[PDB]
């Protein structure tokens, strides 16, 4: 039919008569001639308990951009884009795994399955590579760094952390806790400084967002029911307008001349103007929990640092590379290691920082990096969903749990 | 349970026929007589039935002020829970709420 | 037969190929193969988790799938290298789909859409113009056919307990 | 030395305003919160008269009165009252 | 700077009994007293004269004499987080790494550079 990509059948009337339309894969959109594909640089995300999926800011088109995000079972909460691969990172509390996909479905990879609690937020950090993602079970703040796979935490001892952005640029990392007293703290990338921005008047700071057109930051609150926003200090700060039916935000982000935002009240999406609040849209309405919004734009992952420089890469850091204020950077190094005098460089540290075992006693360690409990291990079903635990059980060397029901000639066990 | 309940079970209505609604007391009851919803919902700043008569009879703010059981800011204006006021934590944007009229906690 | 504790839930075949589709929400996966019984390979399998019905388009050699865990309509090639999603705005349960490639129209059935009424819907195949066919005495419609030569719709209820034609 | 109301300390004072208004970076200054603007009511021979705090606006509430000696209002039903 | 001894805990430093002297830089420094003692977060130089920190043990000479360069204080100083290091115990901007100057004692600063 001419067309680039995917030729469908219309109406034999349609299209001057000549009964097709063109149509873009999933990661692909539609150029002026109609016929020809151009890469999407511009949607929205958004997480829910059944499905992490994304949609077009033209609200005249509401049929997905990717590949939907569905398992059984299913409860997603944190979400982060990658654009230099097509890549979404999505955190699941019913499996307790971050995960990597890409928006036309044809990949998907474990980040870490170690020692996640009740992740509830992710930030990602595109100079350096690096991902931030906070727990409220280890009321911790962690990062990783995806080439290596390497893990440090740079935050602890936080009452209710909810929600981290990270900002490259100007080499802070923003944090949220809403135990009483509420408040919104600032950091350096490296976790090194912390400090509260914003700590009066701040009941449930559920949600934070950077806007890039004005460097400022904003947040909404769900017990005095308010978006505000503010100068990255702190020391300039404003409220929006009352939103029209706005009752227990949760979710935050900002694109352009509008702000985009999650009810838990209304299971709904609400689009309104951050310059005044106003013009209250909504996009979609009985999401059934819904947690996150997050808003993908290859524009706004470009950007060099002295982390990202050809000529001397890293920043000549050995493991980890991070961005701090006025244009400079710091290297870290990871759990079980130390900075050395050259701080590029870093070595081990068994003194303070001894190995660990992946999953202490009471537990089956799994091949993916998780942990489950002893009598799972050959209850006849996959607690852990790489089926580490069902694996070769039922022979001589691995007898079955006595929840389990074997079977007497195969010696294969299956749940009761 | 069907022969009144609000779904049209069957093909030509005789469930449904002639209904007075009669929700107990742990509900609230529409203007337009539609549908009926419990207590909770009512006075939310949710619109949980047609023509809003939900929120429409529900308890207003007066004029630059709070409710009683508030405090207000001196500095800003803006109005926060009764028991945020003196519990060591400056909640106002002046911290007023913190005010030197306190005693402590043994 | 259904491997892994499956079951088999909807289906449709093309005839010049000698192929029967079908699909199974137990194992979230599609299935062809041969009507002979050989030949048998799963297509799909990234995020058909509740398929229900299935329809065919054997002039541009298409598959379309009805799926629950998200409202969707969806568009493949026979081998499932290529994927489209046509309808998504109103569903709420869609159940049932059927196409006639000859005139270019699409048919489908939802049993409780998010307007809250159920609804049998016209389209075009390529979900451009839509239509709402029977809202009138209609409850849980869960299955439609078409009759080519005279060009009529079928479909059954089963809240009304009903198979009606337009 | 403080607008509205003040309070004693063992070398000091401090100083509060009244509900419905807020206190301005003087630390000794008071401001009214309501977005109602206030106005000017009283009351001649024959006329009830309408006044601006600010002096820009002058109006009248009602005329061919016989001795208008005594006013009052009622915030309750909006209501003015005179002998 | 002048004259050491082993005190507890360490070393300690006193200054000739010529003049009139000032102790600076953690007491490690001797200076000749005039008054003029300067604010927080600066380094000293043994003609009297003050300079920010960060010029310390940078591989230029800040001050009339080179105390701020002197083994006595580069064999102790360590360099900050954000700057970068050479073999030669001295510490650089990181913008100066790969920028076609040496910067360093050595060609470290310009070393391994993929260009
Ligand atoms: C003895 C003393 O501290 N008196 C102070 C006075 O100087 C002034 O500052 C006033 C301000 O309200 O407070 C009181
Ligand atoms: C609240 O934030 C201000 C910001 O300057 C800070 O000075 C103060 O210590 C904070 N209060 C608490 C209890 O952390
Ligand atoms: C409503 O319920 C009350 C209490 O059972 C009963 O007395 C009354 O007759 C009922 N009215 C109708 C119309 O059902
Ligand atoms: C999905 O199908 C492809 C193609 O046959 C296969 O390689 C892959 O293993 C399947 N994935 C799962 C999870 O079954
Ligand atoms: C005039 O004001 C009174 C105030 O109580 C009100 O009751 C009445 O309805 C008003 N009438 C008109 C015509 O506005
Ligand atoms: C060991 O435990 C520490 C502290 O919890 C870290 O989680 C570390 O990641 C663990 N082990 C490994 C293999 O890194
Ligand atoms: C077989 O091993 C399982 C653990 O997988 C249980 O411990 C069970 O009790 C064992 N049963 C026998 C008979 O050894
Ligand atoms: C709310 O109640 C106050 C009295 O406390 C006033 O009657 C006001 O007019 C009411 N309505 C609004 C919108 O504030
Ligand atoms: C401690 O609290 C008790 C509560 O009954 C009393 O208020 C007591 O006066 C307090 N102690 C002091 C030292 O004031
Ligand atoms: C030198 O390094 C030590 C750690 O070994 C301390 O961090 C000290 O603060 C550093 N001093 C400077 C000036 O960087
Ligand atoms: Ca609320
Ligand atoms: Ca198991
Ligand atoms: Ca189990
Ligand atoms: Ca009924
Ligand atoms: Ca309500
Ligand atoms: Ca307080
Ligand atoms: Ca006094
Ligand atoms: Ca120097
Ligand atoms: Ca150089």
């Amino acid at each position: 039919g001419g067309c680039a990509q995917i030729c469908v059948l219309s109406h034999r009337t349609d299209n001057g008569g000549l009964g097709y339309r063109c149509k873009c894969e999933f990661g692909f959109e539609l150029d002026a001639d109609e016929h020809h594909c151009v890469a999407v640089k511009n949607f929205l995300l958004f997480s829910s308990q059944t499905a992490v999926r994304g949609i077009p800011f033209t609200l005249s088109t509401q049929e997905d951009v990717m590949v939907p995000v569905t398992g059984s079972p299913s409860f997603f909460v944190g979400i982060d884009f990658d654009a230099q691969h097509s890549t979404i990172f999505y955190s699941d509390l019913s499996k307790n795994i971050i995960y990597q996909q890409k928006i036309d479905g044809t990949g998907k990879e474990v980040i870490t399955a170690n020692r996640l609690q009740n992740v509830e937020c992710l930030s990602f950090d595109w100079i350096s590579r690096n991902l931030y993602w906070t727990d409220g079970g280890s009321k911790s703040v962690t990062v990783m760094k995806l080439a290596d796979k390497s893990r440090r935490q740079i935050i602890s001892n936080l009452n209710n952390p909810r929600s981290i952005v990270v900002h490259p640029a100007a080499g802070y990392m923003f944090l949220s806790d809403w135990f009483r007293p509420a408040k919104i703290m600032r950091a350096w990338s490296d976790g090194s400084h912390l400090m509260p921005i914003v700590n009066t008047s701040l009941g449930w700071p559920n949600g934070l967002a950077i806007d890039w057109s004005t460097s400022r930051l904003y947040w909404v609150d769900a017990f005095f029911d308010k978006i505000e926003h503010s100068n990255l200090d702190g020391l300039d700060r404003k409220r929006l307008g009352h939103v029209d039916q706005m009752t227990h935000p949760f979710g935050l982000t900002v694109f352009k001349d509008n702000v985009f935002l999650t009810d838990w009240r209304l299971g709904a999406i609400i689009r309104v103007r951050k310059s005044d609040g106003g013009d209250m849209t909504v996009v979609r309405r009985g999401i059934s929990s819904i947690m996150h919004v997050k808003a993908y734009d290859a524009d706004l992952q470009t950007g060099t640092n002295y982390c990202s420089q050809t000529t001397h890469p890293n920043g000549d850091c050995s493991h980890f590379c991070f961005p701090v204020p006025n244009f400079q950077r710091v290297c870290g190094c990871p759990y079980g290691m130390k900075l050395q005098r050259d701080q590029m460089t870093c070595e081990g540290d068994p003194a303070r920082e001894p190995p660990t075992q992946q999953c202490g006693s009471s537990s089956f360690p799994c091949n993916n990096g998780k942990c489950v409990p002893s009598i799972f291990r050959c209850d006849g079903v996959d607690d852990c969903h790489d089926n580490s635990d069902e694996h070769q059980c039922g022979a001589l060397n691995n007898t079955c749990s006595s929840s389990a029901f074997t079977c007497v000639h195969g010696g294969q066990c299956i749940p009761g | 349970l069907y022969v009144c309940d609000g779904d049209k079970d069957c093909v030509d209505g005789s469930d449904e026929a002639g209904c007075v609604l009669n929700c107990t007391s742990s509900q609230f009851k529409c203007a337009d007589g539609s549908s009926c919803i419990n207590s909770r919902y009512r006075c939310d700043g949710v619109y949980d039935c047609k023509d809003n008569s939900d929120e429409a009879g529900c308890p207003t703010r007066p004029p630059g002020m709070c409710h009683p059981d508030e405090f207000q800011c001196q500095g800003d204006g803006t109005c926060i829970p009764n028991t945020w006021e003196c519990d060591g934590h400056p909640d106002c944007i002046q911290g007023s709420d913190e005010h030197n009229g306190c005693v402590p906690k043994t | 037969e259904s491997k892994n504790r499956g079951i088999v839930m909807g289906v449709d075949f093309h005839y010049q190929k000698h192929r029967v589709f079908w699909t199974d929400p137990m194992q979230a996966k599609v299935f062809s193969t041969d009507i002979n019984g050989l030949n048998t390979q799963e297509i799909l399998n990234v995020s058909i988790d509740a398929p229900e019905n299935l329809a065919v388009d054997w002039i541009n050699n298409k598959l379309y799938l009805v799926e629950t865990r998200v409202n969707r309509i969806d568009v493949v090639n026979l081998e499932g290298n290529q994927r489209v999603t046509l309808i998504t705005e109103n569903l709420g349960h869609p159940r049932g789909i059927a196409l006639d490639p000859t005139v270019g129209y699409l048919f489908f059935s939802d049993w409780g859409s998010l307007s809250g009424q159920p609804k049998v819907e016209r389209a075009f195949m390529d979900g451009s113009n839509r239509k709402d066919l029977v809202t009138t005495k209609l409850g849980w419609p869960a299955g439609i056919t078409l009759d080519l030569v005279s060009k009529r719709v079928y479909w059954v209820d089963s809240r009304y307990d009903y198979i009606e034609t337009v | 030395l403080c607008s509205q109301k003040c309070e004693n300390v063992i070398g000091s004072y401090i100083c509060k305003c009244a509900p419905g208004y807020i206190r301005e970076p003087d630390g000794k200054s008071c401001r009214q919160n309501s977005n109602i603007e206030p106005y000017l009511v009283f009351s001649n021979r024959y006329y009830i008269r309408n006044l601006t705090i600010d002096g820009t606006s002058y109006s009248l509430i009602l005329q061919g009165l016989g001795n208008v000696v005594a006013l009052d209002f009622d915030r309750v039903e909006e209501r003015l009252y005179w002998i | 700077s002048h004259i050491c001894a082993p005190g507890p805990n360490g070393a300690e430093c006193q200054c000739p009994h010529e003049g009139s002297w000032y102790l600076a830089n953690d007491n490690k420094y001797c200076v000749v007293d005039t008054g003029a003692r300067c604010n927080q977060f600066q380094f000293t130089c043994l003609n009297g004269r003050c300079i920010s920190q960060d010029w310390k043990c940078d591989n230029d000479n800040d001050c009339g004499d080179g105390s701020d360069e002197l083994p006595t204080v580069c064999a102790f100083h360590t360099c900050r987080s954000t700057a970068f290091t050479c073999a030669n115990g001295r510490c650089v901007p990181y913008h100066y790494r790969c920028d076609f100057y040496n910067d360093c004692g050595d060609n470290s600063d310009e070393a391994g550079c993929l260009f």
